């Protein structure tokens, strides 16, 4: 918006408003991956950490 | 029955008993009961002995 500007009165003259705008936008998104795997080696004849066996 | 492994403070290994070994003793005479006890008092002890034709 902005002001209005005084005009003469016996000759007719006006003021107008400009129009309104519009855009448009995109966004990607990041991606994660994470993989683990158990054997068998990771069990046979371990001890326990906190008690004997 | 379970144990530390030989050459780790963190693996087990089992223990399968014991086996001994006892040294032998015959003791075939003392069985026979040919000796009889005679206890005495002393720290020396006489006999006489006698004879005729």
């Amino acid at each position: 918006v902005s002001l209005l500007d005084a005009v003469d009165r016996d000759s007719r003259k006006a003021e107008t408003s400009a129009p309104e705008r519009v855009r448009q936008i995109s966004f990607p998104m990041m991606y994660f991956k994470e993989v683990e795997s158990i054997t068998p080696d990771e069990i046979q004849g371990v001890r326990q950490p906190g008690t004997a066996n | 029955m379970l144990t530390n492994s030989e050459k780790s403070r963190f693996f087990l290994a089992d223990l399968t008993g014991e086996v001994q070994s006892i040294p032998n003793t015959y003791g075939y005479i003392s069985n026979l009961g040919l000796f009889r006890s005679a206890p005495i008092t002393q720290t020396t002890f006489l006999m006489d002995l006698t004879d005729w034709d």
